[PDB]
């Protein structure tokens, strides 16, 4: 009830959004013989509406005066209440796989700047190089955080390449 | 839907300030541009040479952030 | 003269010019003028630049030994 | 040398190799433990975990099988705390929580200065005169106190061999703990309870019949059912 | 073994990489695969373990179609696992986990025997180092090979060439097996007797399938 | 073989094979678990 949004399963708006939907998708069905492909089709499409609608319900969600459903954002608030799931995880597994591509791309840079003409292997990849860093970055915050540790994370200012003044 | 538009309204503030700020701190000079205070504040360009050098002034970031902030307010 | 006027031919130097594109960056050492040019060190560098070129002429006072 | 091979035919680490480390099978794939010092830490963190592994699966399995063969009355594991808050006599589960974590705080607190300078809590002067036994041998083996006994007070291969034997069943430990969490999210049974199905129906009891482990399994066996 | 060897065509060119040291090597490679020596040993690998496979599942094919034709209460070849399945005191799921742990161990010990040679007869599995040692790229001997025939080199090459020759008729009758059931939804063995019974008429143009039929005349 | 292994090892190649793999994947989850919405379960 926080925020003034009642839940999903509590709400009327929401119940008036599935009935529409519904509806309509009813109305859609009944100019088709039940023994059709199209039928069949509209079937599995109400389905999967009434799941997503049902699915949508019992599990903290809330919404307010429209029946569309409204995610919790503050953690803390969002954990108290249980709206962790909402963003707060969402994020949390997006910055794995973020993190992820970042190293991988970070190793595969450095490993290929060490032989001659690196930029034949930037634009021809190494294909077993590369499957092999893809499938060695499941550790990438613990190595990450170790670069940043011993140093070989960040480079010196003084040899980075700085803009005249 | 508000918050969202609220975000789009820090997204061209902060866009904004980056073009703005792009051209006051590159105003004097740059990579590309060197010697950038020699030539004043408004020049058109360097010409087609070191690939190319048009819009490189800090006024013509004014004039593209002009644009940003038009479609910001 | 004795020994050389610039450094050893074919080691890595590190470029101090600010105005220069390869400013705090390693180059290889081509040649360096004895006669006593004002910008005497050749260095070659690995990225080239705007221009599309990849050496450069500079002095003695702007190349040093790169950091490691 | 190493005491064997998690993956025979594979090429063995250089950080691993000729490493002489106490239950060491090779099994960095990642290149985890490239740095000592690294090595060092991630050696104390699986010492920390293997420990708590074990202390959770005997409380977990010793009493359950207490229980399982009648001698006990305590419950299985997932509902023990449950149960204890809701005593007659029971502590509120926010002071216990704070005060017992207000405990590992210490004990942590000292492992980390510990770790960060070995022997560094021999300061004399420092514990109620009881500091100059809280000198560390090695990489998380403390002594003094922690072995009052004296059983690692022994020939070096014997020490080897008792650091093998624990770090052997710290590991099994750890997949026994994971075992626990996970096929009780699945099942909803205890552990004792999921081997006694698992003893009396191999087949129709394990992972892949339920759909919560393998999803989609069902509606294959459902598929070819029909 | 090479040079003047039949070829999968006569007067045709044999590629380098093919010099005829493999067994069934008749130098037919339109595609140039197998070129490089990795992948014409994992080539060779793969073709084996494959024909393996299509020789063992063709045998019990056939063995079940002979006894179901005989009188035996077997099922066809095709649809036989939803009666397995209703049979079997294992149900599925539990069963393909089961097949997949099992044959883990025997994978993975293949390929790092493939990549490494000789590396699985160390003693790492209970202690067995003169076994487990491939003899050749696809070829392991030892506890596989318990009669030992195979210690002759003439042996073991006419053993190969005829392996792998079964093994190529092996896969030909397996797609025999998929594509004549598709088309006739009759057990191979009843086919077989159909050809046998009427070869001028019953063959793969009277099915009403392969051949399409659409004017009729 | 090996030309034409670098010529799938130049960069459009993998790239299309990336969008491939990573469009299959997202396609396959999302038909076989229909409108992901709430992360429950
Ligand atoms: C910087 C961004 C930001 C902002 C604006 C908020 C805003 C809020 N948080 Mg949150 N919080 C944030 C980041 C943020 N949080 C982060 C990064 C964490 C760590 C995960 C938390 C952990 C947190 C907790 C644990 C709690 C709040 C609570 C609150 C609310 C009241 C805070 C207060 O002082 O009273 C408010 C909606 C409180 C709440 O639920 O309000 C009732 C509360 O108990 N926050
Ligand atoms: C459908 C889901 C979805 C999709 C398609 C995207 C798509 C995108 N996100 Mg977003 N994001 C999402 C959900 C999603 N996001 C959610 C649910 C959260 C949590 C609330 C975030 C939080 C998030 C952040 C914080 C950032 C992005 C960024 C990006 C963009 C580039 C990512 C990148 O560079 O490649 C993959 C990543 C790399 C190649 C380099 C790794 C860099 C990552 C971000 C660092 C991760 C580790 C870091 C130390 C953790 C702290 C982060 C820091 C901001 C505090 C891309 C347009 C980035 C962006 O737009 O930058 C301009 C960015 O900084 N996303
Ligand atoms: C994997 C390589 C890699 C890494 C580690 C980084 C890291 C960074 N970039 Mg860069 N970037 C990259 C590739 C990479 N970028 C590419 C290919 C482009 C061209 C599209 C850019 C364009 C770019 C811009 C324009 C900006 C950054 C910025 C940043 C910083 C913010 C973090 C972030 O996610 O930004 C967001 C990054 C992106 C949205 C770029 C994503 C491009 C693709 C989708 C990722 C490529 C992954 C690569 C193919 C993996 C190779 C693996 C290998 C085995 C094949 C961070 C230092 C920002 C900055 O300066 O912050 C301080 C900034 O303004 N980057
Ligand atoms: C988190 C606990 C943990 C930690 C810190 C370690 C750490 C170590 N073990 Mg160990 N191990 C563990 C659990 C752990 N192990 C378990 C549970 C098993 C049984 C499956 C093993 C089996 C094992 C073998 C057989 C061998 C080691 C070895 C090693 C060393 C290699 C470095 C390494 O693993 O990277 C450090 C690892 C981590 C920091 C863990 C990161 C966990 C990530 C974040 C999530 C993983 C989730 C997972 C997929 C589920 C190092 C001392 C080798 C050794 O001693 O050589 C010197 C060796 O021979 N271990
Ligand atoms: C606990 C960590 C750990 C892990 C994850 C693995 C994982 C693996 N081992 Mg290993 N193994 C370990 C420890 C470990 N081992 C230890 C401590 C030993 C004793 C030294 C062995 C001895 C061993 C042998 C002897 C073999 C494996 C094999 C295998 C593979 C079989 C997997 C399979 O099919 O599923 C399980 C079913 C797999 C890569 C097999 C393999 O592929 O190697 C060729 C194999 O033959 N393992
Ligand atoms: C950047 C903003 C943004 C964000 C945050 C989202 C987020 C979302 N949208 Mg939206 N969308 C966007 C942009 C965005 N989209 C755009 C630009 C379009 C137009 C092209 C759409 C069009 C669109 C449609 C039409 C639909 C969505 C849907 C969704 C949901 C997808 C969730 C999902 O697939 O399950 C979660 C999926 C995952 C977590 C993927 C798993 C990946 C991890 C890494 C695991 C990897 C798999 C495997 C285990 C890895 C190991 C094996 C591997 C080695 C092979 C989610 C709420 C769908 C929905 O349900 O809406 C609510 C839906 O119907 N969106
Ligand atoms: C599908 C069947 C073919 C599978 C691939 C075999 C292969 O690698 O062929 C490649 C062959 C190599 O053998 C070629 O064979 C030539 C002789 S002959 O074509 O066999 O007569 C000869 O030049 C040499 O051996 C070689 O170049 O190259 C050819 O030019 C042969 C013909 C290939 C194209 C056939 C088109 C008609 C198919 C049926 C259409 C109805
Ligand atoms: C660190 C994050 C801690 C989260 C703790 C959540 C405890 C409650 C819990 O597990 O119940 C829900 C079950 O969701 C699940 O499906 C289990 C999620 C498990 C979360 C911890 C990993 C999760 O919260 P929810 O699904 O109701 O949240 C709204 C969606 N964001
Ligand atoms: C401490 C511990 C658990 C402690 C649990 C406790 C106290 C729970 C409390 C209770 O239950 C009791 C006791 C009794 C109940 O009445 C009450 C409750 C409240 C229910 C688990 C550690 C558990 C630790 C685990 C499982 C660690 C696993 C680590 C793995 C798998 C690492 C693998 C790899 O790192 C390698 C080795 C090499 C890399 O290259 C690759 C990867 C894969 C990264
Ligand atoms: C046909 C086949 C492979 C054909 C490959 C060809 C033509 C390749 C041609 C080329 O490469 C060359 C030469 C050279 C290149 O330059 C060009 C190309 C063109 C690329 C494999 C079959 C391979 C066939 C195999 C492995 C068959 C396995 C069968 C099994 C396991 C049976 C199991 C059963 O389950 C069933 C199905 C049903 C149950 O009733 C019974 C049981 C027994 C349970
Ligand atoms: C690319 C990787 C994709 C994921 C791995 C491969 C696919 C594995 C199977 C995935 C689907 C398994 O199905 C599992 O989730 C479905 C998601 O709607 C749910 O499906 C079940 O409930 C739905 C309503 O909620 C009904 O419409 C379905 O008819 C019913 O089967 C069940 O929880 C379970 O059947």
């Amino acid at each position: 009830d926080v925020a003034g949004l009642t839940p999903c399963s509590e709400s009327k708006a929401y119940n008036k959004l599935e009935r529409k939907e519904l509806k309509t998708l009813e109305k859609r069905l009944k100019k088709y013989e039940p023994g059709s492909a199209p039928y069949l089709a509209l079937q599995a499409t109400k389905e999967r509406t009434q799941n997503r609608f049902k699915n949508y319900a019992k599990a903290g969600l809330l919404c307010g005066n429209d029946g569309l459903p409204h995610l919790i954002s503050d953690p803390g608030l969002a954990l108290r209440f249980n709206h962790a799931g909402e963003v707060f995880i969402p994020t949390f597994g997006f910055l794995y796989v973020a993190g992820y591509i970042g190293h991988v791309g970070r190793q595969y840079i450095i490993k290929s700047k060490e032989d001659a003409k690196p930029t034949d292997k930037e634009i021809i990849l190494d294909v077993p190089l590369a499957l092999q860093l893809a499938f060695q970055g499941w550790a990438w915050p613990l190595a990450a955080i170790q670069e940043l540790r011993n140093g070989s994370l960040l480079e010196k200012d003084e040899n980075i390449t700085v803009s005249p003044r | 839907g508000d918050f969202l538009v609220h975000h789009a309204i820090a997204l061209g503030l902060h866009t904004t300030t980056l073009i703005l700020v792009k051209g006051a701190l590159d105003a004097r000079g740059s990579k590309l541009m060197p010697d950038k205070k020699d030539f004043g504040y408004s020049f058109p360009c360097d010409g087609p040479g070191r690939g190319g050098t048009c819009d490189i002034s800090a006024y013509d970031a004014f004039y593209l952030a002009v644009f940003w902030m038009l479609n910001t307010i | 003269k004795k020994k050389e006027v610039g450094p050893k031919r074919g080691s890595l130097v590190k470029v101090l010019r600010p105005e220069s594109y390869w400013y705090n960056q390693v180059g290889k050492v081509v040649s360096v003028d004895q006669s006593g040019i004002r910008y005497p060190v050749v260095v070659r560098f690995e990225n080239q630049n705007y221009a599309g070129v990849s050496t450069n002429n500079y002095a003695l006072d702007e190349v040093t030994d790169p950091p490691a | 040398n190493m005491n064997g091979n998690w993956l025979p035919g594979s090429q063995t680490p250089a950080h691993l190799k000729d490493l002489k480390m106490a239950g060491n099978f090779g099994f960095d794939p990642l290149n985890l433990g490239a740095e000592p010092e690294a090595l060092r830490w991630y050696q104390q963190a699986e010492l920390v975990h293997s420990r708590t592994a074990m202390m959770a699966v005997a409380g977990i399995l010793i009493p359950g099988l207490f229980t399982k063969l009648g001698a006990l009355n305590v419950p299985q594991w997932y509902e023990a705390g449950k149960v204890y808050i809701e005593g007659e006599g029971a502590i509120p589960f926010g002071t216990l929580l704070m005060s017992t974590l207000f405990s590992y705080a210490f004990v942590e607190g000292k492992r980390w200065q510990d770790f960060r300078n070995p022997g560094s809590q021999a300061e004399p002067g420092t514990f109620f005169g009881l500091e100059g036994m809280f000198k560390g041998t090695d990489n998380g083996y403390p002594g003094g106190i922690f072995d009052p006994l004296g059983y690692s007070k022994t020939s070096p291969e014997k020490l080897d061999e008792l650091k093998l034997k624990e770090i052997k069943n710290g590991r099994l430990a750890m997949v026994a703990f994971l075992g626990f969490a996970g096929q009780y999210s699945a099942t909803g049974k205890g552990p004792i309870d999921n081997l006694a199905d698992h003893l009396a129906d191999p087949w129709h009891n394990t992972f892949a019949e339920n759909g919560v482990s393998v999803p989609g399994l069902s509606a294959v066996e459902q598929a070819a059912a029909s | 073994a090479g040079a003047d060897r039949p070829l999968w065509s006569p007067g045709s060119q044999p590629p380098a990489w093919l010099d005829g040291s493999l067994a069934g090597d008749y130098g037919f490679d339109p595609l140039h695969l197998s070129e490089e020596p990795e992948m014409r040993k994992w080539m060779v690998q793969a073709e084996l373990v494959h024909a393996r496979w299509a020789m063992l599942g063709v045998a019990g094919i056939l063995f079940t179609s002979i006894a179901a034709k005989n009188g035996a209460p077997f099922p066809d070849w095709y649809d036989a696992g939803k009666e397995a399945i209703k049979t079997s005191p294992a149900p599925l799921g539990s069963l393909i986990f089961t097949e997949l742990l099992l044959f883990g161990w025997v994978e993975t010990k293949r390929l790092y025997d493939l990549r490494n040679p000789g590396s699985q007869g160390d003693g790492s599995f209970l202690g067995i180092t003169d076994g487990l040692k491939g003899k050749e790229n696809g070829y392991p001997g030892g506890l596989f090979d318990p009669m030992g025939m195979s210690k002759n080199e003439a042996s073991f090459k006419e053993a190969k060439v005829k392996e792998i020759k079964n093994g190529r008729l092996a896969m030909l009758a397996f797609v025999g097996f998929i594509a004549q059931h598709h088309a006739t939804h009759k057990s191979p063995i009843d086919n077989l007797v159909d050809h046998v019974a009427d070869p001028f008429h019953v063959t793969f143009a009277t099915n009403g399938v392969s051949v399409p039929h659409f004017t009729e005349f | 073989m090996k030309d034409f292994t670098t010529y799938l090892s130049t960069a459009p190649v993998v790239g299309l094979g990336w969008a491939i793999f990573t469009s299959g994947l997202l396609i396959e989850i999302n038909r076989f678990f229909p409108d992901p919405l709430v992360f429950s379960f």
